[PDB]
């Protein structure tokens, strides 16, 4: 998607 | 552990260059002039994000000049800056060293939406309030952000602290000096920008902020579309066809065009039945065609939707204190100082 960061605690 | 040292200037405070050392470099995202890195400062252990921006030999960089003079708990802090080479051969890049914040409003919103769940209203209140404070602050300098969207709202999900970031489009707007119309990102652009106006005001940020609020309440963007005409159809389906008087307040060059003829959808039917009525009321005073009819950021902070945040006993769902909400400054209050009566409750 259109995410700022590559990584996230929600994925 | 590979340690890197550079000569860099503090973002705030005296202009004395200092040796800055960092380690644990790792790519965390992609940028318009190269990839974005995380690093850990050796002196404090704090995490930073390093963003490249590419220096113009003719002009001072506008984003750097804005970032150096901002100091607010809901705006990302510029720790250091320095120049280097980078992606394009022979090019000089400005490097902005920013405090690292691990998540965004967009990530949290997508997490709930993918689960077919609605973000709890207490978080909608906290996030939107902090965004409106950040906007009151920059607008008090005459600075319009021009690219408000969920991905530009950094979030510490544990503490609920929000920080506005990405000032790469921000500009001090001066009345009677035109501005390019091509800023702001798809889904979040005010209709006067869709109409290509060059004489807009900071109220374009308030429209974008209303788009973020509606998105948090709906679980999806309210005005999607890949073209301005598709986006406008969605706006018209909600707000109805703009009158000639409204069009002239947006861009008078557009007053005589043929627009889709559509009656406004009632606001109470735009959102799910159990949406809090104060949130719908607030949204209807942000997503207004006439730019001067939109609330100012400070007026929005004072709106009844945020009354729960002024309650002495309000708590985060995880049991923690709410972040700081009432440390207004003379600068931040300057558009309307005696709104502090609502804004600073008695226990503050
Ligand atoms: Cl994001």
């Amino acid at each position: 998607e259109n995410f700022r960061f590559f990584a996230s605690r929600y994925c | 552990s590979k340690v890197t040292t550079v000569v860099a200037t503090p973002g705030q405070g005296p202009d004395r260059p200092q040796e800055v050392s960092y380690t644990d470099t790792k790519v965390i995202g992609n940028g318009s002039f190269g990839v974005v890195y995380q690093a850990k400062l050796c002196d404090s252990g704090e995490l930073v994000a390093i963003k490249k921006v590419l220096q113009d030999k003719r002009f001072k960089n506008r984003e750097l000049q804005i970032m150096r003079k901002l100091d607010h708990c809901n705006i990302v802090r510029l720790r250091y800056f320095f120049y280097s080479s980078g992606e394009k051969k022979d090019e000089v890049y400005l490097n902005l060293v920013l405090d690292y914040v691990p998540e965004t409003v967009y990530r949290v919103a997508r997490h709930y939406s993918r689960a077919k769940q609605t973000l709890p209203v207490i978080y909608v209140k906290l996030y939107m309030y902090q965004l409106f404070r950040s906007l009151a602050y920059i607008h008090s300098f005459g600075i319009c952000h021009r690219d408000i969207k969920p991905q530009n709202l950094l979030l510490d999900p544990d503490t609920a602290v929000l920080k506005l970031c990405d000032f790469g489009s921000a500009k001090q707007l001066v009345r009677g000096e035109p501005n390019v119309s091509y800023i702001c990102s798809r889904y979040y652009r005010a209709p006067e920008l869709i109409f290509g106006a060059t004489d807009y005001t900071s109220s374009i940020d308030v429209w974008s902020a209303g788009c973020v609020l509606a998105e948090l309440l709906l679980g999806q963007p309210i005005f999607p579309g890949d073209s301005g005409v598709d986006q406008l159809v969605e706006i018209i389906k909600v707000l109805g066809t703009p009158t000639r008087e409204q069009i002239r307040e947006m861009n008078p060059n557009y007053t005589e065009f043929k627009f889709p003829q559509i009656k406004a959808h009632p606001w109470t039917k735009v959102f799910r039945p159990r949406t809090p009525p104060e949130a719908i009321a607030l949204c209807s005073r942000l997503l207004e065609y006439t730019p001067t009819a939109r609330l100012t950021p400070l007026e929005a902070c004072a709106h009844s939707f945020f009354d729960e945040l002024r309650d002495p006993n309000v708590k985060l769902p995880n049991g923690r204190d709410t972040p700081a909400l009432f440390n207004f400054t003379t600068q931040e209050l300057s558009s309307n100082p005696p709104l502090a009566t609502i804004l600073i409750p008695p226990h503050a």
